[PDB]
């Protein structure tokens, strides 16, 4: 009898705790409603402005200060952001490095979306200036807003999250990086459900960034800146059941140790002194994707099949050591060494890298296998490698999220970026720590990073046939990505 | 949504399968202007096509009538005029090239080179296509040849049920947009042009189109998202294979040298007063993808093979009818 109060009180905690955990990774409409192909969950929402936002002058900020301090800035700083969104009418969709995305009118229609996110952006500047003044920060805000159809929806099965994607998305991303810091960039097509009421600009992007890698002047796309206005049995199986669910969930957001360390502190900061990071991007995605069909709503359920196959991969006893950070449309971004809080008898002080650089040769061989089941048409997967010191911290008190920071990440994304298709580009020291455990790599040449300038890179595939003449790649010039990849947040500003 | 028959139409290019969609359109279920343009570039492709090829192939095929020569040089000098209003000077050269005992003699070698399936039959019909009152008949909205890039969808319905015919096309270039139709599927009906057993496919001039379709059934068989997908084999274009194979110029043996040593099976049901030989060529193409059906078949799903007519609306209307049952047993498997 009594045990059947205590169980009922303990599965309403339990069913609290795992709605929580649902609310941190989809929309509190979604979130309500969970209350051959693997499932797909994915919808067409046309109608929906899509916001990015930078941390300009990040790289500064984040500069001598321990993981504790970080985390927590970066904590006052999205939690006011959240509350912008919350008060704005506004859905975040998540939070990378030093940026922080939202859509208005999805997946809840709105009229004035794209007033939403305007007024979104521009108190997202204010609050960035707040923030500076309390916190003696030097920090401003690049907001990019565009408006358009995305296709809505979970990618994969491990750390999934509510994302958006669609070639929408990618312009709204466009628009942040080509933007200004302090004022939002909005899109040719979100200033047709602007009136006057805003203080507007010509975006004059192709005056301020010179070159345009992505087309002729956004082939021939305008932009505009705003700068402002029995029973116990029965109890006992059901409350197992809530309890492996909310687990469960709560693995889907955080890592275990950080699982272990969340139950003491309501806040979560490590300072990680070795860890590798590895971005792995789909590349010509964009060839097989194509809105002419179900908006595109199918060739992603492609692609979710290619990502759930790398999350397979996690399950793995050998890969038990790497946690999956994030997908950020068609990439892959995996982490080691965070997991390593002990440093086990008899295992290598560089280990953690070692199963990282396989995890990345088994994402290979499984797109290899992913593309013996395609038709005359071949994904092309390029990994970025690298390893060094780097942050991590949870972000957020009811809606959690894992993630990391540093120039680990950052310069991980580069070799991402950087690299070439089917082959993994590891950063100098990542060569260093590799080649000695028996790895052998091309030295591709040096590549462009910021604080190292020309550091050099090796792919690894030795390519018996031909030789990989030093490239030298020296292009300071701002990358322009016209796809989301995962770049977004691991490239600081000034 | 689960009470209609999703019918995704797979195959190599110019297989067939827009031809099955037009026939389920005549059947189950300003434009006029279009489809005789379609007709007539149709034409267009074809007489310059052969005309191009006269001194292109190896040996070069000389006009039979010397007189002709410069009605050559006119469809050469319009080969590639877009928008080509097709004027009467136009239609009589090309009667007159068609009449020509040399251009007849470079179409009988069609297979050397890359020429519509539509040839000979506009070529017959140049005099009444070419009045400007020229109203196209079902046989000739039928014969019409036009790529198809994408995925059309048609929505038809027989004795009150459902069907959904995905047709996409069968170029290589546009089979990556086939797995965009793997999901819920309730059927995959694979049409196979097998009179082009001859004939070498556009993408590269050099691979079989008969052994780029059993690759292609192969891998549409072996696929990872298909593993269950039962897949309906239309074994279209019987009556060109009747037709070559009675000719006699282009062997089957000549390209697929396993074709001397087969033999008709004693399952085989020709139709009344056929030909054996065309009987044995047909059911060794059949055999050539049930032998690739067998190779992975555990129960998950199988192979309806079926001999397909697609200009032949009677024909189709007997295969769709067979296949009918065989659908809805599918779906409920599904
Ligand atoms: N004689 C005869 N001709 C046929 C038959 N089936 C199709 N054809 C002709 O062959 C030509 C090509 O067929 P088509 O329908 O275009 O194949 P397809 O697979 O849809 O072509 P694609 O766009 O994917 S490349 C058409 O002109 C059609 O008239 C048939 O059964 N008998
Ligand atoms: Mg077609």
């Amino acid at each position: 009898v009594g045990q059947s109060i205590m169980h009922g009180k303990d599965l309403e905690v339990e069913k609290a705790l795992k709605e929580r955990m649902i609310h941190s990774v989809m929309p509190r409409i979604i979130a309500d409603d969970l209350m051959a192909f693997r499932p797909f969950k994915m919808q067409q929402i046309e109608e929906v402005s899509i916001l990015f936002a930078d941390i300009v002058g990040f790289t500064k900020m984040s500069a001598n200060k321990s993981a504790h301090a970080l985390v927590g800035l970066l904590n006052d700083l999205f939690g006011r952001f959240d509350r912008l969104c919350e008060e704005t009418k506004c859905e975040k969709i998540s939070t990378l490095g030093d940026c922080y995305y939202c859509v208005a009118g999805c997946p809840e229609p709105r009229a004035d979306h794209a007033y939403c996110c305007i007024e979104m952006g521009l108190g997202m500047i204010k609050a960035i200036e707040q923030f500076c003044q309390e916190k003696k920060e030097m920090v401003n805000m690049r907001v990019g807003v565009h408006t358009g159809t995305v296709l809505c929806g979970i990618l994969g099965m491990r750390r999934f999250k509510f994302d958006v994607w669609s070639n929408d998305v990618n312009l709204a991303n466009l628009m942040e990086q080509l933007g200004v810091a302090g004022k939002v960039h909005i899109s040719e097509a979100t200033a047709k459900y602007l009136d006057d009421r805003y203080e507007m600009e010509d975006g004059k992007v192709i005056e301020r960034l010179g070159q345009s890698v992505v087309a002729d002047q956004l082939k021939g796309l305008k932009t505009y800146l705003i700068s402002g206005q029995v029973e116990a049995d029965l109890h006992r199986t059901k409350i197992q059941s809530m309890r492996d669910q909310a687990d469960w969930l709560l693995r889907n957001i955080i890592p275990y140790h950080v699982a272990e360390q969340l139950k003491v502190s309501q806040t979560y900061s490590k300072n990680h002194d070795s860890g590798g990071v590895i971005f792995a991007s789909i590349v010509n995605f964009s060839e097989f994707y194509e809105e002419n069909y179900e908006g595109g709503k199918e060739c992603y359920r492609v692609l979710n099949e290619l990502i759930g196959d790398f999350d397979e991969l996690l399950s793995k006893p050998d890969y038990s050591s790497i946690e999956k950070i994030k997908t950020i449309g068609a990439t892959y971004m995996a982490a080691s060494g965070l997991n390593t809080a002990q440093a086990q008898d008899g295992s290598h002080p560089q280990e953690h890298l070692q199963i990282l650089f396989e995890f990345a040769k088994e994402m290979m061989r499984v797109v290899d296998d992913f593309n013996n089941n395609m038709l005359w048409f071949n994904f092309k997967l390029r990994v970025g490698f690298n390893h060094g010191p780097l942050t991590a911290g949870v972000i957020g008190t009811t809606k959690l999220l894992y993630d990391i920071w540093g120039d680990t990440v950052n310069i991980a994304s580069r070799m991402d970026t950087t690299g070439v298709e089917c082959r993994i580009q590891v950063s100098e020291e990542s060569y260093r720590v590799l080649s000695k455990m028996g790895y052998d790599f091309d030295y591709r040449g040096t590549v462009n990073v910021k604080g190292k300038g020309q550091m050099k890179t090796y792919l690894y595939p030795k390519c018996t046939d031909h030789r990989v003449i030093p490239q030298h790649q020296l292009s300071i010039s701002p990358d322009i990505r016209v796809q989301v990849d995962g770049s977004i947040g691991r490239s600081p500003t000034d | 949504y689960r009470a209609t028959h999703r019918l995704l139409l797979l195959g190599a290019g110019e297989s067939g399968k827009s031809t099955i969609v037009k026939q389920m359109r005549i059947l189950h279920v300003g434009e006029k202007a279009t489809k005789v343009q379609d007709i007539k570039n149709n034409l267009k492709e074809a007489i310059e096509t052969i005309v191009a090829a006269m001194s292109n192939l190896v040996p070069p095929v000389e006009l039979a009538n010397p007189e002709n020569q410069f009605r050559v040089d006119y469809i050469l000098s319009v080969m590639n005029v877009p928008d080509f209003d097709f004027p009467p000077e136009f239609y009589e050269h090309a009667k007159a090239l068609w009449e020509d005992e040399g251009v007849r003699a470079c179409y009988e070698r069609s297979n050397e080179y890359q020429l519509i399936d539509c040839a000979q039959y506009f070529l017959d019909k140049i005099d009444v296509i070419k009045q400007a009152d020229y109203v196209p008949s079902d046989q000739d909205l039928l014969r019409c040849r036009v790529l198809t890039s994408g995925i059309f969808e048609t929505k038809f319905q027989v004795d009150k049920v459902n069907f959904h015919m995905f047709d996409v096309g069968g170029q290589r270039d546009e089979r990556r947009k086939w797995i965009q139709c793997f999901n819920d599927v309730t059927a995959i009906i694979f049409v196979v042009a097998s009179s082009s057993y001859n004939m070498v496919i556009r993408e590269d001039n050099q691979t079989n189109r008969l052994q780029e379709a059993l690759n292609l059934f192969k891998s549409i068989w072996n696929n990872r998202w298909l593993r269950t997908i039962s897949v309906i084999l239309f074994l279209n274009k019987q009556d060109l294979l009747a037709e070559k194979v009675l000719a006699g110029k282009s062997k089957i043996e000549d390209y697929f040298p396993e074709f001397a040593r087969y033999t008709t099976p004693e399952d085989a049901t020709p139709e009344p007063g056929e030909d054996p030989r065309v009987t044995r060529a047909k059911y060794f193409i059949r055999d050539e993808f049930l032998r690739i059906s067998t190779a992975s078949g555990d129960g998950r799903h199988y192979c309806y093979p079926h001999f397909t007519c697609a200009v032949d609306t009677e024909n189709i209307r007997r295969v769709f009818n067979d296949c009918r049952d065989i659908i809805q047993r599918m779906h409920l498997r599904q």
